[PDB]
């Protein structure tokens, strides 16, 4: 079965599946966990940076796309770089040509479309990375979940990566609570770190291991790493 | 995708051999034999016509001996249609050279170029190689009379006498047996006919199954002359040499 | 033999294109969506499965507009759906640019049709994993259409695709017989809200969100618009009421 | 140059003078300005000689191929459409001014094409520097329902008006008659009203008159 | 999209065979018999018009095609492949010869062009060889009359007489018995009819047989008069009636 | 090796299985059609079947108006049929622009047949699973019927039929012509030719037709048009008042 | 050149002189500047004969393909195709074109497309070198919803004046009538219109 | 400025009884500066002769081009090209450069090897063919040549007589042209043989 229909992305299986796409999705699950959630005034990204050795660094998992937008990745880092770069250009184009900040919902549509092309044509491969996009535009705070299949969804919060299901159930529970954390970033972040710790197991989030990013009303997307996240451990 | 149907005509075998070249040579080994013999006063080209009929028009036929230049000719062993493609481009390279330098193209330059074209189909492009082997007979003022050979791989070498096509192993041994450096065109003509006569897979060796050519420097002139024997001319030389 | 279902544009011994058939499977595995043609317009509605409380309500819109008078909804691989609408939009802009008049629905349908049919001609591409219900109002009326992964499409009185297409078609066929005079835009909206609630039984396990849009000569001026607020809730209730 | 076309009751006739000039010099006293596009579609050309000839042969070649492909007789309107679209594309750089005529399954036709690609239709036409002398004759003697013989006369006279009054025209008159149900008849040098009178003297030189420095045989046989 | 088949579809097998060419030849073998005979003052080519249905109008389908006014062709194998080959042959005769020299190509050269086109379908990327064998008969001032055969490989050879397709073996044998270098055109036509009769199962008349010749110039088929050097085409397809007249003297 | 069945290259028997399987696809619609030539018109009859009640019957057709003078009926799946129709229309329009006269029915047929031949020879292109029947009243040839298939083959017909029960329609028509000894329906009005066409459709298939079971296209000097349900009904009534 | 198109009660009429010049020489005195791009959509051509012919031929081609796919085109659509060609190629064209067509729903319509490639829908339009001389006359004598006879008279009188003062205009006056009833060709000779 | 007036030179061809003659001067200058007195403008491919006047670089290029083309022609046709055919080849080769032409004035002369008929033709720089029965002129002194030919010429002259005529036409035309002269060569052509003679003339 499967073996005969998963040699490339241009082949449907007898049940209507696209294995190459599915295998790509598997790269995300293998990726380190990262969480995203928002109130009505801010959006936060909390990501667990994974290290190779104890002599190695903890790979960055958050990229800023513009002053009002940014994302977190889980999976093939290179693909995240390619996709965020594309997002940076799209944000840029909107500003230069229309003097308009790109709508988070529009960015999601663009990413979906860019990924889709890599699932219907011979020779290419699907992107092997998941992305959580947060931003503050003319309609407030926003959080988006991007999957290599090209499916992009807007949520109040979520998580992707290994053991992500932990943080996800927690947020699906804490919903009514954090969604009202307006005017108070520190609280939103703390709630973000509480959702992420729900996916720990191996170790515990340290200083050079935790990565946080926030954006909102009067806060340009900024990234906090190391000492800057100490007050949250 | 398309990859599924790609034969990959340009890859190495685990032994470091090129599949298609090897198979093309196999194809050539079933082609009518062609022989080249170089003498002190000229070169002889003789080939056996593969398959013939009573109704085949031999006077208008030519399937093995082609004029490339007024000083160079080739004997063909393999796919005739493939051969004509190469012969045409070779005829063009010769003229490009002539127009550029105002001198007839040295024999090796032309042979190397044609062999390079062949080598290309061997390393890139994904196309099958040409199922052809050539024996080049020519003359230039740097090396005088020359005899060369090129095959599907794009490799070429020079010879005093050589053969391509069917039964070259046998044909080569016979040539190596009776060839002599001080030979004369007429001696070579005879040696060629005898050799084909012994390797033929057919009953007898008649004129209607042969093509013959000579590149000589007619003493009474001073220039080089190519002679592509006519049916009757072959029939004659065939009786004279004692084959009737 | 076998293997006729591994490459996209291959005819199997019985004349079928298995890859297109497998694409259909992707469609049947998708959410249910429908369309109802009324006396002066068309209504579109679709089921939006609520994977969790985390999905922001009303946000992940599925129905798409092309130009200003066409509505499109589809079942199957969503990204393939967007891809097809992007093409539709270029196709529509190009038509208006040259002819000035916005593109007629029949003309628009063949544009989508030819494009989808094109993805069943080569093995370098994969067929579309969606069935699309679209339509609108033009120079001479309203038109409803449904396009399959094979490129096949026809004009419809009512149409549905996805998980609960059977329930829907059943419900749609009822309306057709009981209303030979034609349903109204206002009525079609409610009727649509119901057909979706009913058809939701084939997926009763997960909660969902209803989405409706319409294009009516009298209700929207022939422009495609989404059903929101009061009018939306009114249809939701009309459905919640008849689901018991 | 003087070229004309004249429709008659059952066909069409075209004529032309035979002078070719390079500036004020007569390069050819008997060139042929009548070209065949297909067996029954002929063309009279004015302007740049290489162009009238080249364009006529190109379209003629393509028309022959089209004929073979459709298993039908070539139509004048096809030669006309192919010629005009080719000439239009080159914005007048191909200096071809033609009068295209012929008979085909749909009847007999007469058209004119200018270098820039515009076409015209009429019962009688003329182009070239001799155009005005010719048209004066045509505007004076043409009438509807002409016989083949009357047409040949009119066309022939129109050309003469040019030979005699236009310095750009001279020598002979060539004609081609295309009749609805017959073969087209090409009449090369239908009129030759400019034969040179016998010279006053013979300039044949006595052998040895010319001084020679060296002499040799040229080898042609390879 | 984009043809991504840039590799050969015909390649050498371990035995040295080029499968696709062999198979193409096999297709030719299943084809209806066609033949050609060279006389001293002409050449004749003929074949059977195997009507695929009595409702079909056999005339609207010529197996014998005029390539130049002095050259014609016939074939055996896949008709569609032949049809496009004829379109290409008629065109190359112009683009590669008439537009350069202002005269039609001599039979051997046009045959050479056709052959090249066929050879290329044996090596170019993403194509299959042509499933046909052609017999081209023509005439040119410096070569006189000639007859050639072009196979799927692109190879071609000159013949005094020959046949291809279904019963070629038998037909060739029958031709070898009746051919001599003194046959007049009418003799060759007669021999052609006799050879073709052995290959035809059903009706054998001017409506089921197609025949053309390359003979004298037909000034009556020219379409115009006035140029001494233009005497008319040498290629002429015989009419159903002309065939029947000769069948009575069978 | 076994791929000589997936793309268009010869099989050891010298066959092209993909072209054969494409012919198989032509009958997928289970529809039959036939065409006949009148004294100065050309008629084409084709079964019409609308199974789904949710369909708009007016949008279900297999006949196309290629140009002002040419009509085309297709036997095969609708998407390949529409692909063929669009190409034919573009070809017809271009021909007029370049050559100055309307593209003849047989020429358009040869052109589409040649395109088909290409899918037969180039691997990256698949054949279209359809059979195309072209009709018109050619200005040079008179009433004309030319049909092309997935093999790139094409020819002219006195009359023809296509579909699952093609053979029965064909023999029926063959018989009628062996009897009449002429190659057309000697009727002055196309209405009677349409009636003849439908009459033999019925006889051959042994079935009765309502006004919504058929589809009709007619070609006359300078115009090809399709009949409406009512035009057809008027046809069905006429034939009824004879049996 | 003098060309005009006039809408009236029953549809629309196109009119034009029949002169083509090359300097002061009359190359053609019986030219037909009224060209058909569709059954009931015609145009009046002015400027370059070669350019307007090429434009028209292309428009006719576009509308023929349009018809084969989407049925009869509106007059507005025809004017859009002319426009596209004239605007996008404005640097290399010299074409003053008036598009006129009859629609059953819209009746008669006139669109004028001058040198730049801009489009203008009007009750009537005049163009060509000869038109300059009849701006005053036409502005004073035009009325909407005139009868066929009245419109034929308006156009005949207008063009006779254009022909009178403009040396680039002359020959016969041609007209084309477009109404639900069909297409009618009219021609008026010098002897008639000169003494108006 | 004018490409056809930089190097100078003339060529003239004539028909006679069963023969043809083609002649040319030998000058090659740089405007007023004489550079070479050995620049022959007549070439031959088999039995076909080609004279070319005009810009020297193009005269050389065209010769090399036609040698190249007639060589391939012979290899495929298996016969030498004829005058009529070559003329068409010259014509289409020139037209191929319609908008960037070779600045030359070609002249073809020869006898058809099969019909024995004498043949001469002239061309303009873009291939237009002039197939005259009597004579053809080309070069910086073409006006002078027309004057010489129109008077001195008469039909069916024997080879020895045509020689005197062609020569006197060439010589006296050249002496009225500042850019022509410095030597001259005449070719007498017959079915079987061809004689080439160099004439004695002023060297100023
Ligand atoms: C006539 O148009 C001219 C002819 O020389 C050429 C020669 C052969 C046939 C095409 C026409 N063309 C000219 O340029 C020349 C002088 C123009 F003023 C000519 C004699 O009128
Ligand atoms: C009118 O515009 C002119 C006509 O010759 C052309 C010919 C046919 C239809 C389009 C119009 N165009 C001109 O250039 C010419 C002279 C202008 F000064 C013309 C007579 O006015």
């Amino acid at each position: 079965f499967r073996n005969n229909y998963d040699g490339d992305t241009v082949t449907f299986s007898p049940t209507g599946r696209l294995f190459q796409v599915e295998y790509a999705l598997e790269a995300i699950k293998q990726g380190s966990v990262t969480v995203g959630l928002r109130s009505n005034t801010h959006a936060v990204l909390v990501a667990l940076k994974r290290n190779a050795d104890e002599l190695s660094s903890y790979q960055k998992k958050i990229i800023k796309c513009d002053e009002h937008m940014g994302l977190s990745l889980a999976g093939l880092a290179p693909d995240a770089r390619v996709l965020s770069n594309y997002l940076r250009q799209q944000c840029n184009y909107s500003s230069l040509v229309f003097n308009r900040k790109l709508a988070v919902e529009r960015a999601g549509h663009l990413l979906c479309d860019k990924a889709q092309k890599n699932t219907q044509s011979y020779g290419g491969r699907p992107y092997g990375v998941g992305l959580l996009i947060i931003g503050y535009d003319k309609s407030g705070a926003h959080l988006l979940e991007f999957q290599p299949s090209g499916n992009v969804t807007e949520l109040y919060g979520t998580a992707i990566g290994a053991r992500s299901q932990g943080a996800k159930t927690y947020l699906e529970r804490t919903l009514d609570t954090f969604i009202k954390i307006d005017g108070n970033p520190d609280e939103l972040i703390k709630a973000g770190v509480e959702a992420i710790s729900q996916s720990l197991r191996d170790e515990s989030l340290t200083v050079d291991n935790l990565s946080i990013a926030i954006v909102g009303k009067d806060t340009p997307f900024t990234i906090y790493d190391g000492e800057a996240v100490a007050k949250y451990i | 995708g398309s990859r599924r149907y790609d034969s990959r005509t340009t890859i190495f075998s685990p032994e470091g051999r090129l599949y298609q070249v090897e198979y093309a040579l196999e194809s050539i080994s079933h082609a009518g034999t062609a022989i080249g013999i170089m003498a002190s006063d000229g070169i002889v080209l003789a080939a056996e016509r593969k398959v013939t009929s009573t109704l085949l028009e031999q006077d208008t036929s030519t399937e093995k001996l082609y004029k490339l230049n007024d000083k160079i000719a080739v004997a063909v062993a393999g796919l005739t249609a493939d051969a004509e493609i190469l012969i045409n481009t070779a005829r063009i390279h010769a003229q490009n050279y002539l127009k550029t330098y105002n001198e007839d193209i040295p024999v090796e330059i032309l042979v190397r170029r044609l062999s390079d074209i062949k080598q290309g189909y061997t390393q890139h492009g994904g196309l099958r190689p040409f199922g052809v082997s050539f024996i080049y007979a020519g003359y230039d003022d740097r090396y005088g009379y020359q005899l060369y050979t090129s095959n599907p791989s794009g490799n070429y070498t020079g010879w005093k006498a050589i053969s391509v096509g069917a039964n070259t192993s046998a044909a080569q041994t016979l040539l190596q047996m009776d060839y002599k450096d001080d030979m004369k065109v007429d001696d070579a003509i005879e040696l060629a006919l005898k050799t084909l006569s012994k390797t033929t897979d057919s009953s007898a060796l008649t004129y209607d199954r042969l093509e013959f050519a000579t590149i000589r420097k007619g003493a009474n002139d001073g220039e080089v002359y190519q002679k592509i024997f006519k049916p009757q001319e072959i029939k004659d030389i065939l009786v004279k040499t004692g084959i009737t | 033999g076998t293997g006729y279902d591994l490459s996209n544009s291959v005819f199997s011994p019985d004349g079928r294109n298995f890859q297109v058939e497998y694409a259909v499977k992707a469609v049947e595995n998708g959410t249910t969506s429908i369309g109802i043609k009324c006396n002066d317009g068309v209504v579109f509605a679709v089921e939006k499965l609520i994977t969790s409380k985390l999905l922001v309500p009303q946000k992940n819109v599925k129905i798409q507009v092309v130009d200003r008078h066409i509505g499109c909804v589809y079942s199957g691989l969503i990204p393939d759906g967007r891809h097809l609408v992007n093409r539709g939009r270029e196709e529509a802009a190009s038509f208006k640019k040259l002819y000035k008049t916005p593109i007629p629905i029949p003309a628009f349908a063949d544009r989508l049709g030819q494009y989808v049919q094109a993805h069943t001609l080569y093995n370098s591409v994969r067929p579309f994993g969606v069935s699309t219900i679209f339509g609108g109002v033009d120079k001479n009326g309203a038109h409803l259409y449904m396009l399959e992964p094979s490129g096949s499409y026809w004009g419809y009185k009512g149409a549905a695709t996805g998980k609960g297409r059977q329930s829907a078609k059943a419900e749609l066929e009822k309306l057709v017989d009981h209303h030979p005079e034609g349903l109204s835009a206002r009525e079609a909206v409610k009727q649509a809200a119901k057909i979706i609630y009913l058809a939701h039984e084939d997926n009763k396990e997960k909660d969902f969100e209803l989405e409706i849009s319409w294009c009516s000569l009298s209700e929207t001026n022939g422009l495609h618009k989404f059903v929101k607020g009061d009018l939306l809730q009114e249809a939701i209730d009309f459905a919640q009421k008849e689901i018991n | 140059t003087t070229i004309v076309g004249v429709k008659f009751n059952n066909g069409v006739v075209i004529a032309a003078d035979t002078r070719s000039t390079q500036g004020p010099i007569v390069a050819d006293k008997n060139c042929a300005k009548l070209h065949r596009i297909s067996p029954k579609i002929w063309c009279a050309g004015a302007g740049t000689a290489a162009d009238t000839e080249a364009v006529t042969q190109l379209i003629g070649s393509n028309i022959e191929l089209h004929s073979l492909y459709t298993s039908r007789e070539p139509r004048v309107v096809s030669a006309l459409q192919m010629l005009k679209q080719h000439l239009f594309k080159y914005q007048g750089h191909i200096g071809a001014y033609l009068i295209v005529a012929g008979v085909d399954p749909t009847g007999s036709h007469l058209f004119s094409i200018h270098a820039h690609g515009s076409t015209d239709v009429g019962y009688y036409l003329s182009l070239g520097s001799g155009s005005l002398a010719a048209m004066a004759v045509l505007e004076s003697h043409w009438k509807q329902d002409l016989t083949k013989e009357e047409a040949i006369k009119l066309a022939s006279d129109a050309i003469q008006a040019g030979i005699w009054n236009d310095l750009g025209s001279g020598s002979n008159v060539d004609v081609c008659v295309m009749e609805i149900g017959k073969d087209a008849e090409y009449l090369r040098n239908y009129l030759t009203p400019n034969v040179r009178e016998e010279k006053q003297k013979s300039y044949k030189f006595p052998r040895g008159t010319t001084a020679v420095l060296k002499e040799s045989i040229v080898n042609i046989c390879d | 999209m984009t043809d991504r088949y840039s590799f050969s579809l015909t390649t050498f097998s371990p035995s040295g065979k080029l499968g696709q060419i062999d198979y193409a030849l096999t297709a030719v073998k299943q084809g209806v018999t066609s033949l050609g005979i060279k006389a001293t003052n002409g050449v004749v080519i003929a074949t059977e018009k195997k009507s695929s249905s009595p409702l079909a109008m056999s005339e609207t389908l010529s197996k014998v095609s005029l390539l130049t006014p002095d050259i014609g062709a016939v074939y055996s194998g896949m008709g569609p492949d032949y049809r496009v080959l004829v379109d290409k042959s008629r065109k190359v005769a112009h683009t590669s010869y008439k537009r350069i020299y202002g005269e039609y190509p001599p039979t051997k050269l046009l045959v050479s062009e056709v052959a090249k086109i066929m050879q290329e379908a044996t090596q170019s990327g993403g194509v299959r060889p042509f499933g046909v064998s052609l017999l081209i008969a023509g005439h040119d001032e410096f070569n006189g009359f000639s007859l050639y055969q072009v196979d799927p490989s692109g190879s071609y050879f000159p013949w005094k007489a020959t046949a291809i397709g279904k019963g070629s073996v038998a037909a060739k044998t029958f031709l070898e018995k009746r051919w001599n270098d003194e046959l007049e055109l009418e003799d060759a036509i007669h021999i052609a009819l006799l050879t073709l009769k052995e290959s035809v199962e059903g009706e054998f008349n001017g409506d089921t047989i197609e025949l053309a010749i390359i003979g004298d110039e037909n000034p009556d088929l020219l379409g115009y008069t006035g140029i001494p050097t233009d005497k008319g085409p040498r290629f002429r397809k015989l009419t159903s009636q002309e065939i029947n007249d000769r069948l009575e003297a069978l | 090796a076994g791929y000589d069945r997936h793309i268009t290259i010869f099989s050891p028997e010298g066959r092209l299985y993909q072209v054969e399987y494409a012919f198989k696809a032509t009958n997928q619609t289970n529809i039959n059609s036939l065409a006949v030539r009148g004294k100065d018109c050309t008629v084409v009859i084709s079964q019409k079947k609308v199974p789904d009640k949710l369909l708009d019957p007016t949008t279900v057709s297999y006949i196309f108006c290629i140009s002002r003078t040419i009509g085309m009926v297709v036997n095969g799946p609708i998407p390949d049929a529409r692909n063929a129709a669009l190409r034919a229309k573009a070809e017809a329009a271009e021909f007029r622009y370049k050559y100055g006269y309307d593209m003849p029915c047989d020429v358009l047929a040869k052109r589409m047949a040649n395109l088909s031949q290409i899918y037969t020879q180039r691997a990256y292109m698949r054949p279209l699973g359809v059979i195309l029947t072209f009709v018109s009243v050619d200005e040079e040839l008179g009433p004309s019927i030319y049909k092309t298939d997935p093999a790139g083959y094409y020819v002219g017909y006195k009359a023809t039929a296509t579909g699952p029960k093609q053979q029965e329609i064909t023999t029926n028509l063959e018989n009628h012509f062996k009897k009449s000894k002429i190659d057309h329906i000697n009727e002055e009005s196309w209405e009677k030719v349409v009636e003849f066409a439908i009459t033999h459709m019925i006889d051959a298939l042994g079935t009765e037709f309502s006004k919504n079971d058929l589809e009709v296209g007619v070609a006359t000097k300078d115009k090809f048009f399709t009949l409406s349900a009512e035009n057809i009904e008027e046809r069905l009534v006429a034939i009824a008042e004879q049996d | 050149t003098s060309i005009m198109a006039v809408t009236f009660k029953d549809g629309v009429i196109l009119g034009a002189d029949s002169r083509t010049t090359t300097g002061a020489y009359i190359a053609n005195r019986v030219t037909d500047k009224l060209t058909r791009v569709h059954d009931k959509i015609w145009c009046c051509r002015s400027g370059s004969a070669a350019d307007t012919q090429a434009i028209a031929d292309i428009v006719q081609y576009h509308l023929e393909l349009y018809t084969s796919q989407y049925g009869t085109p509106s007059t507005e659509t025809a004017a859009s195709v002319f426009k596209e060609l004239c605007y996008e190629n404005k640097d290399n064209l010299t074409a003053g074109i008036i598009v006129a067509g009859y629609d059953d729903k819209n009746k008669g319509e006139v669109y004028t497309i001058p040198l730049g490639g801009s489009v203008h829908k009007l009750p009537y339009a005049i163009a060509g070198s000869g038109s300059t001389f009849i701006y005053g006359y036409c502005d004073k004598n035009f009325r909407e919803n005139m009868s066929k006879e009245e419109t034929v008279d308006f156009i005949k009188h207008s063009l006779s004046q254009a022909i009178k003062w403009d040396g680039s205009s002359g020959g016969v006056i041609r007209m084309v009538v477009l109404t639900a009833a069909g297409v009618e060709r009219l021609i008026f000779y010098p002897d008639e219109y000169e003494q108006l | 400025s004018d490409p056809s007036s930089i190097n100078g030179g003339i060529v003239v061809a004539m028909t006679g009884k069963d023969c043809v003659a083609i002649a040319c001067d030998l000058r090659l200058g740089s405007q007023s500066l004489g550079v070479s007195n050995k620049f022959e403008k007549i070439f031959h491919y088999g039995h076909v002769f080609l004279g070319i006047t005009g810009l020297a670089t193009d005269v050389t290029t065209l010769n090399e081009m036609f040698r190249y083309k007639t060589n391939l022609y012979k290899l495929k046709e298996e016969r030498a090209i004829e005058p009529e055919t070559f003329t068409q080849l010259v014509s289409s080769s020139l037209y191929e450069r319609r908008f960037g032409p070779y600045f030359v004035g070609p002249v073809v002369a020869g006898i058809n090897s099969k019909s024995g008929k004498p043949f001469i033709a002239g061309f303009d720089l873009i291939g237009c063919i002039d197939e005259a029965k009597d004579f053809i002129v080309s070069g910086t002194a073409s006006d002078q040549l027309f004057g010489m030919c129109e008077s001195l010429y008469e039909p069916n002259l024997e080879p020895e007589d045509l020689f005197e005529t062609i020569s006197q036409a060439l010589l006296n035309a050249a002496d009225r042209d500042a850019l022509s002269g410095w030597g001259a060569v005449v070719y007498i052509i017959k079915k079987d043989e061809v004689v080439k003679r160099y004439l004695k003339m002023r060297q100023d």
